[PDB]
RNA sequence: AUAGCGUAUAUUAAAGUUGUUGCAGUUAAAAAGCUCGUAGUUGAACUUCUGUUCAGGUUCAUUUCGAUUCGUCGUGUGAAACUGGACAUACGUUUGCGUAAACAUUUUACUGUGAAAAAAUUAGAGUGUUCCAGGCAGGUUUUAGCCCGAAUACAUUAGCAUGGAAUAAUGGAAUAGGACUAAGUCCAUUUUAUUGGUUCUUGGAUUUGGUAAUGAUUAAUAGGGACAGUUGGGGGCAUUAGUAUUUAAUAGUCAGAGGUGAAAUUCUUGGAUUUAUUAAGGACUAACUAAUGCGAAAGCAUUUGCCAAAGAUGUUUUCAUUAAUCAAGAACGAAAGUUAGGGGAUCAAAGACGAUCAGAUACCGUCGUAGUCUUAACUAUAAACUAUACCGACUCGGGAUCGGCUGGAAUAAAUGUCCAGUCGGCACCGUAUGAGAAAUCAAAGUCUUUGGGUUCUGGGGGAAG
C-alpha cells in the first residue's frame, strides 16, 4: 500500500505563488525524506546524509543520493530504520553480489 | 473530560450553572443585592452634609503626617460620615457646622494611600469649591 | 368529566450556550363521549369557542398506543 | 464507553501522525469514518486505506504521509446554517488559504465549501488541515 | 519494514486471540477414543466439568481452568 | 468496565467467535437432530446457555445459530419449551434471595448487606428493560415477598 | 488634550479575572470520605455501496487557439464537484394538460427557499445641507415646461408555506390475517325525482384458500447472565491457640525494689522487686511482614468448621444495547464523643501528686477516673491524602512483582523449579522533539493546532465556616 507516498512527491514543490506567478517564498526549506517535515533555519540535530553511486567494477561515479532526515526522526532513534527504507525505495539497498 | 456537559440538550444546566457561579465575581454580587443603596451615600455621587468636628488622623506607616479630615452629617442620610479635606490649609476654609460636598476618593467605597479607612474628601464649602477657594478666585 | 389533558414537548433553543432545552407545555383539551381514549394515547385537537376556564381545545382524532412505564417520564417531540 | 467513534478514529490518527507514524490501524469504525477518510484522502492529506472486515464493527488501516497538521472532531454536532459559516472557517481554520471544515447536509457529508457550492448546512462534523 | 495489514503468523499467535487482526479463538474440538469401550467422542478444548463415555460410563476428561485432563489411555485427535 | 464496580473493575474475559459464518465440516448433525437434542434438554429443565454448553463440550457443536440459524432460546420458544422468566434475571433473583437467607441470620454481617444492595439494583435495573421490551408482564416487581414466591 | 479640560459615582472594553466559543481545581482558591441510584445530560456497528451512458451549466488548467484591447469575449481539448435525464433486481403508482392533484411514502429535530412583516433607527444606493452633522431632496433657461429621487439589505425566537439524501431521535410484520390476491359474511353508504324490497358501488370489520425467499443485521478488545479450576490478612457467625501485661495461689530466698539527668512522690520484714509451678481476668495477634494481597471507602493478619458474597482468568456458552455519569432518595463511614446495659487487664483526657523551672496548671516521674473492650442504639467528622473525579480512546522503552491461563525444559517427576507467551492487579527504573511557574508528571501527555461522555468545586486577603 504504497500509493499516497508516491504520489506525494510526484510533483514539484512551490513556495507561496500570488496571481502575477511569482515566487514569493524567501527560500523553500528541505524537507524530512521520511517523515516530510520542514527543515528549520534552527534545526540543531538535522541531517543530509550523502551516499556514493557504485560501478560494477566497485567504481564511485562521483554520483551521490542525498538523504535528509530531520531532528525528531534521529533523535526518536528511528534513523537507522529510516534510512535503510527510504534507500529500498530508491532501488540502493540491499546491496547486491 | 473537562467537567462540563457538551451536549446540545444540555443548554440550561450550562446556563444554570453559569447563573450560580457568577456569584463569586465581587462586583456582580455587590451590585445585585442593593449594596450601592445601603453605603452612607445611597449610591448616590455625592452627598451635602453638616460638619461635627474637625478631626486630625495619623498616617498609617510609613509615613508620618497630621492628615486633615472632618466628620460631617448627611443630610440625606442623617449617617456620620468621617471625610479627608484636600489639599493645603484648606482645613481652614471649614468652619464648625457648615454644608460641605463630599465626593469618593475614587476607590470606589475604600480608603486611598496613606489615610486609614477614610474613603471620602470635601469637595465644596457652603455654596463654593475648595479648588475656588484654595487659588483664591472667590471668597468665603 | 369529558376532559383530557395532553402534553407537547418541545425544544426550546438557548442563544448564547448554542443549545437547545427540553421544555413542556400541557393543554386541556376536551374528549367527545365518541372516543375510546386510554391513558398515553395520542391525541389531534382542534382550536375551539372557550369551553370552560381552561379548556379552548377538542378531541378530534385519537390515536391508540402502548406506553411503558408513567406517562410523564416518556418524552416524544414527534 | 464509547461515544462519537468519529472522535476515537479522528484522534487515533492525529497522534499518528504527529507521532511521525507511516501508517494507523483505525478501530472500531463506521460509514461516517469512512466517508470522512474518503474526504480527506480526496482532499490530499491521507493516502491509500484499506478497509478489513472482522465480522462485527470493522478495522482500517490507513497510510499517512505526512500533512495533517490536525483533523478533529467537533462535539456535539452543532447546527450550521449558512450564516454561521464565517464563525466557523474563521474559529476552527489556521487560516483562510486552506484547511476544511466538514459537515452533514441532506444533500451529504461536505467540506464547508461544497456546501457554498451546493448552498446548504447544519451539522458541524470536524475538520482538518 | 512493519506492516499492519500483513501481520506475521508466529507474532499473532503470540498475541492475545482479542488483539489479533482477525479476532481468532485458541480453542479445539477433539475426537477421543475411549480406553476400555473404545468409543470416539467429541470434546471441547477448554470443556466445563466433566466427560464420561456413552457406551461404557468410564470417565474421559477432568476440568480446569481452560485446561480439560484427558485421563488414562485415552487418545485424542484435534478436528479441523 | 464491570458494571457498578468504579475504580478498577476493569478486564477481559473470553469468547471470540471465529470468522467462518458456516458451521464447521467436521459436523454430521442435522439442524433438525439438533433442535430434537437442545428440546429434550430444555425439558429436562435446562437453561438456554446450559443447553449451549452440552451441545459444545459433549456434542461438537460450536455454534447452534450458525448450524440451525435460529439462537437458542428461540428454538426454545417456536418448539414451545419456553423458561418463563428469562435465565437472565432469573439468577440475579435467585442470588438476591440466597443473600436474603444468609442475612436474615447474620444481621451484622455489612458486607452482604452492600452486596444485597447492589444485586437488587441490578435486578431493577433489568426489570427496566424486560418490561420496556415486553418480556415481562407490565406489573411485574420484585419485592422480597412477592419475588421470593415468583418461580425463585 | 484643547473651546474645552479636571474630579466623583454606575456601567463597557480592558477580563481567557464568569470561560458556549474560552478559564482554572497534586502544592497558588478550589475533585464531595465512599458506594447505590431516579430526574437531567450522554450514548457501538450494519440497509441503493456502485458502475455505465447523455445533457446543462459552473469551475480549472493550459505546448489549442483565436478576435480584438488596455482585458473581456468566443473557442478548443481534456479535468473536477455538481445539477439533472437515462439503463442497470436500482428516489414510487394511477389519472388529466414541463405543472396539478389524488393515492402511497412512520413521524420530527435539522437545513435551503418562500409567504406573512411598522415606521424612526442601524447597514446602505442616489444626492456637494458652502464641507459636515444631516435633509429627502434635487437637476435644467427646450419655462403656461422638462429631467430624475425618496432605493435595497437587515428584519433573530415561535407560528405559516414548500425542497431535502446526511446526521440524531422515533416507527413498523414476533400472541403476527403482517402484506398482496381470490372467494365469502357483516356494518354503513353518495348517486340513480321519491319511499320499499333486490342490488350496485364504494368505505370499515371479519372468515378462509392462494401468492411471495413470507418477516428476527452483527454479534462491539460494550454491558448483564451461566458455567470451570483457582486466588485473597474482604464480611458474618461459631470454634481455638499463643506468649505478654495485671492479679492470685503454692513453694523459695532474702533488703532493698521502682523510677530519673539527677531525684522525689511511691512499693517494701505484714516480706517487696526476684525465682519456679499453676490459676483468674480482660485486651492484643509479635517475629515471618514486603514499593505483597483483599475490601466501595472507612478498614482487614492465630487454628479449624459453617454461611452468603467477590475479582481476574478460562470459554467456538446465553441474552442482545440491556450501557456511562448523576439533583431526588438511600447503604456504609477511623478516632474521639453520646444513651442503656455489661466488662475492666493494659495503657490513659480530667484529677491527685512528685520533680523541673523565675514561673510551670507543661514536656519527665508515681498514681488515676472517663475512656480504651463489649452488646443494643446514636453520632457522620479527619492531612477520610495519590491533597490528583468516573467511563472511554491513543501516545515511549525495560526488567520485576501478585492472580489466571498457554506452550516448552530439567530433576529426586510435584499444589514445587526454570523458560517463553499472554490477560488482569500493585508498583518501580530509564526516557519524552509531550506537559508545567517550577517541584515535578507515562499522566499532571494527545490544549490558542483551544469540543469523546458525565457529576462536583474556585473566582485577591481577612472578616468566617
Ligand atoms: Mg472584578
Ligand atoms: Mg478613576
Ligand atoms: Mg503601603
Ligand atoms: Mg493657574
Ligand atoms: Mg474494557
Ligand atoms: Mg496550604
Ligand atoms: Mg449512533
Ligand atoms: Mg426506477
Ligand atoms: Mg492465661
Ligand atoms: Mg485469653
Ligand atoms: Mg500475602
Ligand atoms: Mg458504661
Ligand atoms: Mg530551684
Ligand atoms: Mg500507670
Ligand atoms: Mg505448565
Ligand atoms: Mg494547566
Ligand atoms: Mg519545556
Ligand atoms: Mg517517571
Ligand atoms: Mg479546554
Ligand atoms: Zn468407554
Amino acid at each position: 500500500m504504497n500509493s499516497g507516498r508516491a504520489n506525494q512527491r510526484s510533483k514539484p514543490m512551490t513556495g507561496l505563488i500570488n496571481d502575477k506567478k511569482e515566487k514569493i517564498d524567501a527560500y523553500l526549506p528541505r524537507k524530512c525524506d521520511w517523515s516530510n517535515k520542514l527543515i528549520f533555519s534552527n534545526d540543531q540535530s538535522s541531517v543530509q546524509i550523502a551516499i556514493a553511486e557504485v560501478g560494477e567494477n566497485g567504481q564511485a561515479t562521483g554520483s551521490k543520493t542525498n538523504v535528509v532526515l530531520c531532528g525528531s526522526v534521529r533523535s526518536k532513534g528511528e534513523a537507522h530504520i529510516a534510512l535503510e527504507n527510504i534507500l529500498r525505495e530508491r532501488g540502493l539497498y540491499p546491496i547486491q553480489e | 473530560g473537562v467537567g462540563k456537559p457538551r451536549g446540545i440538550r444540555a443548554g440550561r444546566k450550562l446556563a444554570r450553572h453559569r447563573k450560580d457561579q457568577r456569584w463569586a465575581d465581587n462586583d456582580f454580587n455587590k451590585r445585585l443585592l442593593g449594596s450601592r443603596w445601603r453605603n452612607p451615600f445611597m449610591g448616590a455621587s455625592h452627598a451635602k452634609g453638616l460638619v461635627t468636628e474637625k478631626i486630625g488622623i495619623e498616617s498609617k506607616q510609613p509615613n508620618s503626617a497630621v492628615r486633615k479630615c472632618v466628620r460631617v452629617l448627611l443630610r440625606k442620610n442623617s449617617k456620620k460620615i468621617a471625610a479627608f479635606v484636600p489639599m493645603d490649609g484648606c482645613l481652614n476654609f471649614l468652619a464648625e457646622n457648615d454644608e460641605v460636598l463630599v465626593a469618593g476618593l475614587g476607590r470606589q467605597g475604600h480608603a486611598v494611600g496613606d489615610i486609614p479607612g477614610v474613603r471620602f474628601k470635601v469637595v465644596c464649602v457652603k455654596g463654593i469649591s475648595l479648588l475656588a477657594l484654595f487659588k483664591g478666585k472667590k471668597e468665603k | 368529566n369529558r376532559t383530557v389533558i395532553i402534553r407537547r414537548d418541545y425544544l426550546h433553543y438557548v442563544r448564547k450556550y448554542n443549545r437547545y432545552e427540553k421544555r413542556h407545555r400541557n393543554i386541556p383539551v376536551h374528549i367527545s363521549p365518541c372516543f375510546s381514549v386510554k391513558e398515553g394515547d395520542i391525541l389531534v385537537a382542534g382550536q375551539c369557542r372557550p369551553i370552560s376556564k381552561t379548556v379552548r381545545f377538542n378531541a378530534l382524532q385519537v390515536v391508540p398506543n402502548e406506553i411503558i412505564g408513567s406517562v410523564r417520564k416518556q418524552f416524544l417531540l414527534f | 464507553v464509547k461515544v462519537n467513534i468519529l472522535a476515537e478514529c479522528l484522534k487515533d490518527l492525529v497522534n499518528a501522525e504527529k507521532m511521525g507514524k507511516k501508517q494507523v490501524l483505525l478501530r472500531p469504525v463506521s460509514k461516517v469514518v469512512l466517508k470522512f477518510l474518503r474526504i480527506m484522502q480526496k482532499n490530499g492529506y491521507i493516502g491509500e486505506f484499506e478497509v478489513i472486515d472482522d465480522h462485527r464493527s470493522k478495522k482500517v488501516v490507513v497510510e499517512l504521509i505526512g500533512r495533517i497538521n490536525k483533523c478533529g472532531v467537533i462535539s456535539p454536532r452543532y447546527d450550521v446554517p449558512l450564516a454561521d459559516f464565517e464563525k466557523w472557517t474563521n474559529n476552527i481554520l489556521p487560516s483562510r488559504q486552506f484547511g476544511n471544515v466538514v459537515l452533514t447536509t441532506t444533500y451529504g457529508i461536505l467540506t464547508h465549501e461544497e456546501c457554498r457550492k451546493r448552498h446548504t448546512g447544519g451539522k458541524i462534523l470536524g475538520f482538518f488541515y | 519494514e512493519r506492516d499492519l495489514l500483513n501481520p506475521i503468523y508466529e507474532e499473532e499467535k503470540q498475541k492475545n486471540k482479542f488483539k489479533r487482526l482477525i479476532q481468532a479463538p485458541n480453542s479445539y474440538f477433539m475426537d477421543v477414543k475411549c480406553a476400555q469401550c473404545q468409543n470416539i467422542q467429541m470434546i471441547f478444548s477448554n470443556a466445563q466439568s466433566t466427560i464420561i463415555c456413552e457406551k461404557c460410563s468410564a470417565i474421559l476428561c477432568k476440568p480446569t481452568g481452560g485446561k480439560v485432563q484427558i485421563q488414562a489411555g485415552c487418545a485424542f485427535k484435534i478436528k479441523n | 468496565g464491570r458494571m457498578q464496580m468504579k475504580g478498577k473493575g476493569k478486564g477481559i474475559s473470553g469468547s471470540a467467535l471465529p470468522f467462518k459464518r458456516r458451521s464447521p465440516k467436521w459436523l454430521h448433525m442435522t439442524p433438525s437432530t439438533v433442535v430434537d437434542l437442545s428440546v429434550k434438554l430444555a425439558k429436562k429443565g435446562l437453561t438456554p446457555s446450559q443447553i449451549g454448553v452440552i451441545l459444545r463440550d459433549q456434542h461438537g457443536i460450536p455454534q447452534v445459530r450458525f448450524l440451525t440459524g435460529q439462537k437458542i432460546l428461540r428454538i426454545l420458544k417456536k418448539n414451545g419449551c419456553a423458561p418463563q422468566l428469562p435465565e437472565d434475571l432469573y439468577f440475579l433473583i435467585k442470588k438476591a434471595l440466597s443473600i436474603r437467607k444468609h442475612l436474615e441470620k447474620n444481621r451484622k454481617d455489612k458486607d452482604s448487606k452492600y452486596r444485597l444492595i447492589l444485586v437488587e439494583s441490578r435486578i431493577h435495573r433489568l426489570s427496566r428493560y424486560y418490561k420496556l421490551n415486553q418480556k415481562l408482564p407490565p406489573k411485574w416487581k420484585y419485592n422480597a415477598q412477592t419475588a421470593s414466591a415468583l418461580v425463585q
